[PDB]
Order: C-alpha cells, then sequence, then structure tokens
RNA sequence: UUAAGUGAAUAAGGGCGCACGGUGGAUGCCUUGGCACUAGGAGCCGAUGAAGGACGGGACUAACACCGAUAUGCUUUGGGGAGCUGUAAGUAAGCUAUGAUCCAGAGAUUUCCGAAUGGGGGAACCCAAUAUCUUUUAUAGGAUAUUACUUUUCAGUGAAUACAUAGCUGAUUAGAGGUAGACGCAGAGAACUGAAACAUCUUAGUACCUGCAGGAAGAGAAAGAAAAUUCGAUUCCCUGAGUAGCGGCGAGCGAAACGGGAAGAGCCCAAACCAACAAGCUUGCUUGUUGGGGUUGUAGGACUCCGAUAUGGUAGUCUGUUAGUAUAGUUGAAGGAUUUGGAAAAUUCCGCUAAAGAGGGUGAAAGCCCCGUAGACGAAAUGCUGACAACACCUAGGAGGAUCCUGAGUACGGCGGAACACGAGAAAUUCCGUCGGAAUCCGCGGGGACCAUCCCGCAAGGCUAAAUACUCCCUAGUGACCGAUAGUGAACCAGUACCGUGAGGGAAAGGUGAAAAGCACCCCGGAAGGGGAGUGAAAUAGAUCCUGAAACCGUGUGCCUACAACAAGUCAAAGCUCGUUAAUGAGUGAUGGCGUGCCUUUUGUAGAAUGAACCGGCGAGUUACGAUUGCAUGCGAGGUUAAGUCGAAGAGACGGAGCCGCAGCGAAAGCGAGUCUGAAUAGGGCGAAUGAGUAUGUAGUCGUAGACCCGAAACCAUGUGAUCUACC
RNA sequence: UAGCGGAGAAAUUCCAAACGAACUUGGAGAUAGCUGGUUCUCUCCGAAAUAGCUUUAGGGCUAGCCUCGGAAUUGAGAAU
RNA sequence: AUCCGGGAGUCAGACUGCGAGUGAUAAGAUCCGUAGUCGAAAGGGAAACAGCCCAGACCACCAGCUAAGGUCCCAAAAUAU
RNA sequence: GUGUAGUGGUAGGAGAGCGUUCUAAGGGCGUUGAAGGUCGAUCGUGAGGACGGCUGGAGCGCUUAGAAGUGAGAAUGCCGGUAUGAGUAGCGAAAGACAGGUGAGAAUCCUGUCCACCGUAUGACUAAGGUUUCCUGGGGAAGGCUCGUCCGCCCAGGGUU
RNA sequence: CUUCUAGUGAGAAAACAACUGCCCGUACCGUAAACCGACACAGGUAGUCGAGGAGAGUAUCCUAAGGUGAGCGAGCGAAC
RNA sequence: CAAGCGACUGUUUAUCAAAAACACAGGUCUCUGCAAAAUCGUAAGAUGAAGUAUAGGGGCUGACGCCUGCCCGGUGCUGGA
RNA sequence: GGUAGCGAAAUUCCUUGUCGGGUAAGUUCCGACCCGCACGAAAGGCGUAACGAUUUGGGCACUGUCUCAACGAGAGACUCGGUGAAAUUUUAGUACCUGUGAAGAUGCAGGUUACCCGCGACAGGACGGAAAGACCCCAUGGAGCUUUACUGUAGUUUGAU
RNA sequence: AGAAGGGAGCUUGACUGCGAGACCUACAAGUCGAGCAGGGACGAAAGUCGGGCUUAGUGAUCCGGUGGUUCCGCAUGGAAG
C-alpha cells in the first residue's frame, strides 16, 4: 500500500520548462525560477491582450491625422463632417484608404467639405 | 517514534549553531525516523441483519434459474475417480463455460474427479455461499442436493 | 577633382536554439533479508562446573564458520549409492563400490577464565599443602587425586566452671550464579501533566529498584450470596452500565449481585477418646512419643447398643504389555514437429495425462524437461501420548442423647494509619502498629451506623487439575504487508568501523552476461591509460561493470551583440536561416509600447519586515471505542442480537440473557391520557388529540486516547565520573 | 572525598574545554492560549475586525454577520 | 422576510465628506455616531500612489459610443468660436 | 430549439472531476520489443491524455467495483551530489652553493667539498606512555601542506637469550 | 639479622672434586615526526650526566665531544 | 617631594577584574566536666582525641600606640515561680 | 536625645562652597574654615615607621609620544612554476539627482551623465556578514535567594501509656 | 396646588394561592400587570389598599443552622440520615 511517488513529478516540471525555452539566463533550468517567470509571463499576456485593440486605434489616429490635415480637414471636422453626411466607414479601412487610394480619400473627404458645409 | 531503536538525547544545543532546532536522531522529517500515521492490524469484518443473508442467497438463485442455467443431474457415480469421465459427463451435458458442482454428501466419488481445469470447483451442499455462485455460469447439481437445499433455506 | 549628405561588413569575448560527450546515481524492473500473525512442540540451565568468552586446530591461515591437546575431528546404530578434502580461486598431496564425503539417532574426548570453590588477583595470570607415581647418583623438574563458605544430621574432643555448654575436628545433606528486554505474587514507591493558577484530588499504586517462583502463577471447598419461591467451591467472557455511588459535589474516579456461556472436582489435619514405650515411676496418675480413632450446621463426633466386615474409588508407580506419534526417508502419471530467435516454455498443427493444473528452476512465459505436489509405503535407536495389566494407597449402616470435644492474647473495643467505586462521612465489610481484653451449642458470626423479631452460615489449621496471560526458541504455513533514503540499526564478515576515560552514543555500503567464455597477439606509453585484433546476440554489458534523469563542466555551429541604464518579460516587428504530428508553420532578433520577483505575517508590501545557494529523494487531520445528523438499504407497532459451538483464519446456520421504541407527570409516596402545585371543579407548568421506529453501510462533526507535524528553558528515578581541577 | 552532594586563605570558584546546581539512560512523542509549515483541479455562494461576561484584554462562550438541507403560511421582506 | 436543523471564520481594523469629545477647535494623534472605499477590487484620471474622482474582468476579435479627465511636442485628440 | 437573466473575490460552506500503488472478475498487449529515459510544430475548459523517431531488454496496460504509507516550492526542514567566492587566502618561526652519481623523469634521494646553527642543550642514559614504528631487500596507487627514485607509508623476510 | 632458653630430637665441620638453580620484562622513540593536544602542531612531560676561554656562576658571547641546515620556490626591491 | 587605602610575607574569579577583596598574628563575647559540646550517618560506627578548660567548637574585629560615651522602653537569650 | 575625635571626606545634592599655596592660566591636588542634605567609637574612632606589578598631584633626567615628518633592513603584499580552502548566495545586462512610497530607493516617476573587458589600491552604500536582542513588555513561563506571605516537615523538647 | 404637600379619627393590604399579556435581553437575571379564589381593613355608599411621588439601600451555586412536613427509609418494625 506503499505509494512511491516514481514519476509523477517530473512531467509535471519539465512540462513546465518547455514552456520557458529562451529565457534570459539560468530562467531555462531552474524548475523554481521558471515558474516564477511563466506566471509574470501569464500577466502580462493577459494584460496586454486587451491593450493589442487600444493601440492600433491610436495608430490609425494619427494616419488619418497626417493625411487628411493636408487636404484642410483637421483630424476631427473630417470625423465629424463623415458621422454627419451619414458615412460609416471603419477607422481601420480610413487609415488604409488614406495610405494606399489617394485618390478615393480624397473623394470622401470632397464629400465631407460639402457635408458640414451646409 | 517510540519504537525505533533510537535515542532521546537532543543533537546538539538549542542555540550557537544558528541551525534549526531538533528534539531527536530518529523523528518524522529525518531519513531513517518513524513514521506519522502508518498502517496498522486491524480487523474489516462486519455481518448483516439475518433476514438480508438470506433475501441474497434467494434472489441470486433465482436469478440464476430464471436464465435457465441449474441443470438438474438425476444422480452421478463413479466406482473409481476416473478424471476423464467428469470431462465425458460435461461433455455430454454441453456445458464447457465456467460452471459450479453441488453435491449432496460425502460420495466423495464424485469430488475427486473435481480437480480439473479451474472450470469446474466442487462443494458440498451445506457451503453454497452467495461468491461460490455469482462466480461462475452455469450450475450443476443433483436431484438430492435440490431438496437438500431446499430445507436449509426453510 | 572638390563639396554636402548617407553609410554596409568583420567579435578580444558574450547571449539563444540545436547536436554530442563527462561527472552523479534518480527512476523502471529484480531479491540473497525483514514485518505482523495462524496451527503444533517446547517452556528452564547450573558444584558431574552453567550463560558468555580467551587461546588454539588445516599444506598454505588474515577473517567467518565447526572443532578442542583424541582439536577442519573418534565409536556405534539406521538412511543413501558416486563423487569427495567449508567458506574461496590454486597448486601439492591423497580418500572412495571392502560403500567415502553427506543425512538422522545414540555415545567418547572437551585447554584456560568465569558463582569459581586450595591461597592471591589488574578475568582468560601467579603461588601453594598433603598422599601416590615418575626423570637424574641426588638436589631441583613432571603428572594424578584431595583441600573454600554456610546448614542438616552424626561422632569425637572439649572447657572461664563440676557436671556440661560455648569452640574445635572429622564425616554427611542442601544452597550459592544465569535469563525470555515476555507473562505472575509481594516489599518499597516519584514529577512534569489536568483542574486553563494551586495546597485535599488526579497523572498512579503506573515508571524505576529489590525479593520469590511456575510453565503457568494468584483464588478455591461458604461465619457466602439472597430476601420467596430460593442457590450451594474458584477462575474467565457477554450484559447489568457509564447505572447506584464517591468527589475543593469541582476536573474527574466507577462498581456488585441477578441472567446468558467456557471448564468442572473435591480432600487432608488439631482436639476430645483407645492402646505400647519412656520419664516424675506421688507407687495420684502427670508428662512425652509412637500407632489407632475424626473432620461438621439438617449441628457433627466422641461415648453406649446392635449389624456388615462389604461395596465403590483415585489427583500414585517412573512396573510391565501393547497402539499412535516426533526426530533420516522410499515411490510417484503424460510431447512431437513447424516460424522467429543466440537461446523457446513463444506462435501454428496434431496428440496425451490428471485423487497429481500449489509452487520453484532450466539460455524469454512449460499440466506432459528437472525438483515436486495427489496418493501409497517406511525406523535399528531415542522421546512423548494413550489404553490394560500388576502393585500401591482411600472409602461402610442403623438407634440413644447423661457426660465430654469442635482451632486464645484469637474475636472484638479505643487510638493512628492503609484496603474496599466509598477522600470519616450517619460508615458496615477487610488489613497493619500500639494499648485493653470475650462466650463454649440455653453457643457464636453476618444481612452497610444501632436495637428487636426473622433468615442464612460455623472464623482464629492445611492441599487442590480445567476453562485464563505470555513467546527468547523449533517445525510447517499465510498476508488487497516493505522492496535498498523503504523493511530490524544491520539483505554485504554490524552492535562492526568510528566518537567518549566511563556508563553510553552508531553509520555508509545489494544488481556484468545465459555461461568468465573476465580481452591470446601486435602498437604508443616508465607505469597508469589507450588503439587495433579477438570472445561474445549486445563491450556506449570491460569489472567505478542492467537502465542511466537533474544541478554542474565542456566541444561545434544557424541567428544577434562594442552610444548603451534591462524584476529581464509580453504586445508590436525588418531582416537572416530553415522545412513540421501539414497548420492562419519553426528558430533568432535590429527597433518601439507597457511593466517595481515568490512565500508567510499584517490596517498596509517591491519593501530597507521574514525564509529559500542550486538539483534530486523522504517529509503533516490517521485508527480503535463511544455520541449525534444527512444519504441509502431490510423489516415496521416492531427492530434486533451478544458471549459461545460446529465450520478453511471464510459464511453460516444455531444462540432471545440483553438494548432501543410503543406513555406521561411528580423530588417522593403514587396517579394514569393524565398529572403536579393549590382550600379549590379556579387558573398556570408539562404531555395527548395520526404524528414510526430500529439494524447495518456510508459521510460531515464532536469525546477519550501523543490525535495535524516540528520546536524548549525545566521536573522526578536508577546509574557513570576526582587520570583536569579543589582539599587531604 | 559524589550531585537532595562534595571541596572552597570565599570569587557563585571548581568537580573531564560549557555548573545560581555535572554527565548518561528511562517516565517521554512531557507541556507550550506562542512561532514556522501543511502537497491536484474546476463550478456556486461568500463574510468579520461588533455587544455582553471572563485572575480577561494578542485567548474563550453565546449573541450578531456567512453557508447547506427541509416546513409552512404568505403577503409577513424592501423603496417610494 | 420568519422557523427547525447540519458546518464555520471572525473579537489587532485604516483613511476619507460630515458633528462632537480630550489635545493648543495642533498631529498621517486618540475615542465615539453616520456613509463610502480598502481589507476580499483588478481597468481609467490624480507625473509615480490601497483608503481621493470614474467604474465592478466568464472568454475571443487589428469593430462602434461615452464617464472622470483632456485637446502645441514627449503623448490621442481644437494652435477651436 | 428559442428568449430572459447572471458569471471579481481572502477566512469559510457546498458540488462535480484529474492522477499514483494495490485487490477482484472480464477482456488484452509483449524478443516481429513492456516498463523506464529523450525529442517532437498534437488533443480537451482544468487537473491531464494520445501518436511517431532514437535508446533500452522483461513484464505492463483497458473496463466495472473496492482499500489507501495517494499528489510538495518554502518548516534558519533531514540525506546525497554539485556549484559561487577563486585559481583567491594560505603552504605552520631558523642559510645554503657547486661537482659527480643514480634514474623514463631531479632544487627536494646518495656521495664529496666548503659554509652555517645549538651546545645546562637542538648532546648521552633512563621512568612512564605508545605498541612492531626496529633491521634487510623490493615498490610509488593513496598519506607527505609542492616535488619525490625517498619515508615513521605499501609488499616480503627477520630480529627482543 | 644477632643472641637465650623451652625444646623434637645417630654424627655434623671440613677438606676438595664434580654438578643443580623456576616464571615475567629486555627491539625502537622517549624536551618528540613514534607520548598528551583531531595534525608530521611555535604549547605540556618526573629523574641522572651536563666540557673550554674569560667569568661568583648551570648568567652572557664564541666554541669541544656530538647533532642539525626544519618538507614549497624563483624573481622584483611600489602603496600599505 | 606630598596625600588616600591597606599593617606586613601570602591568597583570589582555569578563559575580560589581582584590589582598597579573603586570609593573617593580636582583641572580645559565648558554649562545653568527658559517652563533653559539634558534625557525617536511620543505626551500629566514626571524626573532635588516643585530646580533658592554659583544652575544644561557634560569632564579630583585624600588627602597633591613645582609646572604646548614652539608652534595656521594643526584639532575642538567661533566670524566676 | 551623638561625648572624645574627625569634618565639602572612598561619605557634601546646592557645589567649580570661601580663603591660602602651587601654574603665564588649576572644577584635580595640598593647607585652613564650619551652615555634617545624610561622620562616630570592635558592621570599631583617630595617629602611624616599614611594605605595595595599589589609586592620585608635582619636580629632575630622558626621549619621534608631539610641532612635522624623512630615510634604511627583513616578512607579507606584487610577477612566474607547483598545490589549493572558508563564511556568504531569490534570479540579476547592478549609474546620478529631486521626488514618491510602510513616512531615508541600484530596480518606481521626471530629468542628467555614460563605448566593451580587465588589473592594483581605499571602505561611503548594499538598512553589509557572523550570534531567531543580552535593553523593555508579555507567557495566568522557569530556576536560584529572602522573610513577622500560606501550607507542611526533618530536628530539639514536654506529657500519658 | 382637582394635589403625591400639611393636619386629624379608625386601623395593619408592610395579606395567602395566583396570573392573560407585555418591556428588557446572548445567558442567568430585572420591571409592569387588568383580573380569579380565600379572608379582611377604612367608608353611608361609590370604592381604594399586595408598602413609602417615581428611579439606588445589594451577592449564583456548594456547605452549615433553626421551624414544619399525608415524602423516603437496603430481610421486616423502629431509628440514624
Amino acid at each position: 500500500a506503499r505509494v512511491k511517488g516514481g514519476t509523477v513529478t517530473r512531467k509535471r516540471r519539465k512540462k513546465v520548462l518547455k514552456l520557458a525555452k529562451g529565457y534570459y539566463g539560468s530562467k531555462h533550468t531552474l524548475f523554481k525560477s521558471a515558474k516564477e517567470q511563466v506566471m509574470n509571463s501569464y500577466y502580462y499576456a493577459f494584460r496586454d491582450r486587451r491593450q493589442k485593440k487600444r493601440d492600433f486605434r491610436k495608430l490609425w489616429i494619427a494616419r488619418i491625422n497626417a493625411a487628411a490635415r493636408m487636404n484642410g480637414l483637421s483630424y476631427s471636422k473630417l470625423m465629424h463632417g463623415l458621422k454627419l453626411a451619414e458615412i460609416d466607414i471603419n477607422r481601420k479601412m480610413l487609415a488604409d484608404l488614406a495610405v494606399n487610394d489617394a485618390a478615393a480619400f480624397t473623394a470622401l473627404a470632397e464629400q465631407a467639405k460639402d457635408a458640414l458645409s451646409k | 517514534r517510540s519504537a525505533v531503536r533510537g535515542g532521546g538525547r537532543k543533537p546538539w544545543r538549542q542555540k550557537g549553531t544558528g541551525r534549526a532546532r531538533q528534539g531527536s536522531i530518529r523523528s518524522p522529517q529525518w531519513r531513517g525516523g518513524g513514521v506519522v500515521f502508518g498502517p496498522t492490524p486491524r480487523s474489516y469484518s462486519y455481518k448483516l441483519p439475518k433476514k438480508v443473508r438470506r433475501l441474497a442467497m434467494k434472489s441470486v438463485l433465482s436469478d440464476k434459474v430464471a436464465e435457465n442455467n441449474l441443470v438438474a443431474v438425476e444422480g452421478l457415480s463413479f466406482d473409481a475417480p476416473k478424471t476423464k469421465e467428469f470431462k465425458q459427463v460435461l461433455a455430454n451435458l454441453s456445458i464447457d463455460t465456467k460452471v459450479l458442482v453441488v453435491l449432496e454428501n460425502g460420495n466423495d466419488f464424485a469430488a475427486l474427479s473435481a480437480r480439473n481445469l479451474p472450470n469446474v470447483s466442487v462443494v458440498t451442499s451445506d457451503n453454497v455461499s452467495v461468491l461460490d455462485v455469482v462466480s461462475a455460469n452455469k450450475v450443476l447439481a443433483t436431484q438430492t442436493a435440490l431438496t437438500q437445499i431446499e430445507e436449509v433455506l426453510a
């Protein structure tokens, strides 16, 4: 009835290790510090998975800033007129257009200029 | 702890060495120390109400008859205990699987040929228990053993 | 050509991934030893010198075993039928079918110390006396036997003191030490701990010391238990019962009878009397010793008078005769071929045996190869247990009640302590120390202070098998027990190595392969070590020898790194090299965003509060007995067995003593669907009006127990130390 | 000469490197309202640091606050 | 919400609006009443920050709207009228 | 199906599950390679589970129920191995030099010469105490605070009237 | 050991010659590398002998008989 | 050259103190008639001692010189009846 | 109800009392005074030759103690060959300022300085290392000691028997 | 101040058994009470009276004492208790 502890532990530990391939020193061959490192990495992964969605808005916004301002439309008045002429493009598509299809972006800027002109 | 052939002299002082405090060489943490809450000799046996025993035996036998597994033989006899005939007795009776044999009383010449392949196992009519029926598939029993069973079981 | 601007690449060394070795022995598998028990035997050894030891014995001898100057062995009686001289290689010497070695039963020899026993002593040493016999011409030298102490019997001798008493001498009887770390009976007898402190109490008459034994001990044949209607030695178990009781009425301690079972069993003295011998011969008949007679409560015996001189018994023998059994043994059934292998017991065909298919071994896993098992047979010798012989021992009726006997400084009282569940309490019963001190059958003790009636018994003398407790040891077995950090401390040459003056404390260390076939020969090297060639299925199985993880130490290389302040990451991402369990692929990473480890304790943590050097292994809420609630199951106004017997250590039925519910109120007499309080039919407290339990499994919690683990400073009881130091 | 003690031209000095009471074995796994630790996972709900009394104040009991299972009427809860 | 029953932890609190005490109408002081948050709460703002302002994460997405607070550059948005 | 609704959480209460050893029955795998080890870019909400490649060479899985010495990262834990400090501190008072031997190998052994140190002692004899360290011939694996052909070390023989 | 008596109690002295004399210790170190201190350790160890020149002297300085050159070194010539 | 303490030679905390501490010769009180008091031991037995008041134990002071006042109400001791 | 004697003392708080001597300058020393917080006659008062590894004040001689340092020798340190430890240690690619914070930061915030790797020196910091505070409180914790604290007892004595 | 304050006559309700229902509160406790029965006081009656204008004047249990009692009493009748 004596239950020995044969190989119930190494499975677990070496499963932890492999999850820590490539850490900047002795944090990949110490079964005590690899675990703490994995824990903090989990925290960071979770937090930043909620930031990946923040940035790209600020990025598309700066790009709409740069491109639009060249047409005499501040980065506000463009969005305002657009949401007034009932045009509802998504920022990501607006950033992509501003970078690539300059003709189309200028068409939209013209419509918006017309819109809040009323 | 108190049974290991150890001692009660401390390892060293309580202080000084800055080390942790220890009371005895023999103790649970040290290698070669006593165990805490290890297995002791016990009993494991216990009985039931007197009625449920009878309900159990009745239920087992009714179950086995419920699927045509009691094969009632008239009477078995062998002058000498020749093992080979028994095999032929079952071959005629077409019982090949794991089986159980119930005999009446000391007509031993019919048991002394039941050290076969363990497909068979022998028992008189006073020791029929629960397992020695539930563990098997078919059951052989002479005609007198049936009545004898129907006596002890009231 | 000038000028302005942009600007790649190289690594003294480092990072990441990958790939290959080295140290180290986790893990997988394995057993040569353990642990807990079952059934049976056996429960002492010693002045005829014990337990335990020192020294010796072999061709070689360091150790372990066995043995003892007859020394690795002597004699005899049975077994057995071919190799043999231990561990352990090797060589030399031999032995053996004229039956070795080996197994089993009987004998013979047994050095020295040790209660140690002639005296002495620092144990395994020294020195004696007296007789007998030896060597040398003799002195010295050698061997043999005896010589301690105490008491129990007997002689002699004996004398302060005559007679005889110490005393002495000689002979004779018995003791004296050990332990089985167990069980029993006594003498003497603690503290920590609980009471949340502590004085009476408890822990506890336990631990320890000492004496005395036995295979068992202790108790045992009523001055008993009871309370009508009785029963008739003692021990042990179930239930009575956590009741009646005791208790700073606190923490706590805690019975007994009745009832059901196991095993059964009763005997022998003192006295009164009767004889023979001896003494004072009071010659009164007193003393004594023998032998006879007699053993009790329904009072018996003596004593008188008659019958018989039988009839039933054993708890004795070491006396025979038989039967059985314990210690060596004998016999014991059935297979070939094919495919993989180095090897088959594996696989596929086709057969056989079983009162034998339990197990162990053989080149992997065997009913049919080997040892065995189921059966059947067997003892020259020795021991035990029966049985029946023979011998030993013991035991008779009826009737009478004139006189005699029926356990003395005892019972019991005061005083002071202990033992009974009972702590002096209203304290019976039982002991111990001191003082006081009964009656004699018309008599005495007891029925929980004490008295009266009644009832039951006869103390102050002994013995007594079985049912019960234990296991150092031997035999045969078993296990939802361990598998080298486990299991004994110890699987191996272990209470050893080592530490301490001493009592005392105490480890680490198993694994080549099937078989050593354990690497001839060459080559470098002083050697060690290595490279070929070989043995081998496998040498990365080569003696550090099965598998061979992690920390730690190295070699090679794909990607990056010398203007950079980094809890060391994650999200975003150019380039460079790849190409997987084939899928929204893998490695690295220039550059940007964001970001103060883990655990515990705290109002609050990154804390400059506190713990971790790193890797591996071990390491903490369990079990028995009670109590209560939920779940479930079998019967339901019922439920239900216990101890114990037969049974395989099981199942598997008997066994109705006992417990729980079905009726409550009252302190109690008692009353009863009611009752208590009260002058009360008043009112009020409590229960009824349908209202379900009980046995077992299981789980949660609680109680007694060390009770989740580790952790003191201290306390009590036997021992060991003055070789350092203090005084002499 | 010995630990309930010994020895001290006196210091709490010495008694086998440590003496306001030696060392070693046993009662003994002594006791600790105190400190440290206690190992696999997910779903559901989820507090308190208050009153009273205590030779009590960092402890404890009951009460309040939390959770789980049942019974019954509700209209009893709540905020306007 | 009440009732019956099984199982606990808790008895060292802290700061901040408000109204009072002792203090010197001093203290991140101490001791009570009352509300929130922290303890047992992560995300945004206050440069960094338990207890202040806003708001309660089952999970995924390179979608959309707002609160507190902000809009020259670090750093998303008006060099607004 | 489809709608509505909820899903932070310490002490703590409740519920459902993963994994290890062993027992029982049924059914299975294994020299045509089991357990164990290593690597892999795979699967489920979790604990966790499969599959393949190499090593390894004798036993182990799967289903249903049962019993537990059943799960480890912290106790200034206990046992073994290995790191950092680091090629750092130290090498335990006192004077040596040359020539020639010896030898695979020399400051460290032998021989020679000069020098130098103690000399009421660093000289001679004894009592304790140690227990073969004594002598002769071989050796260099370990001890010798380095070296070592040498030794109070290892091997063999022999000495105490 | 020397004497004197009480005393059992052939005839012993000394010639010379020739013989008998038991057990245990004896190596080695021994102000040390062999003992006591864990060590091949700047400590401790009772007794005897212990020389010459000066010199009271076993003091001091150099030396006789006699013994030793000590178990890591080679360089440089800074701080401290 | 002067002062304090202690008369002196000694002894003392092995291992943080060597003195002004203790010892010390002298002073004084007190006990004890011998089986002495006193001490070790339950007792036998011992030491005091093979001693006998010029002796033996106990308490305070500490060579030497000059000295050493008052109180017996309280607490002990001795005597009392 | 403190006599003789001493008296800012090994005793005096106010206190460095007041006056004198010693020094250029003296709270320490020595002499004298009495308002002795709180000297006193065997827990002895007051003088004292000699003695003291005793405590305190002042002279002479002498000098690296000092103004104020300088130089020389030897051992260590430093370089090369041989041998070769220890306490400590969560992982570390380990800058400065003013803030902020459990109220003093290498690691947070905002700024400033800064190529990579070593070698010899110093000791500001890492609340540096070694000893689970010796100071203080608590534990309804110990142990050793005192007494007209409680309860008992060895021992000494008294009476009855 | 229609008195609870102050005089005056008679008296003892400064009574026994109780109690629907409330207040308080962790417990143990404490506070109020209409009213029923018995038997009364003062008043012609109606009626009031179970202490004082209301709120303090007190102490578990264990143990001992005194009175009473149709309770129990270890074979039975007493008694001790």
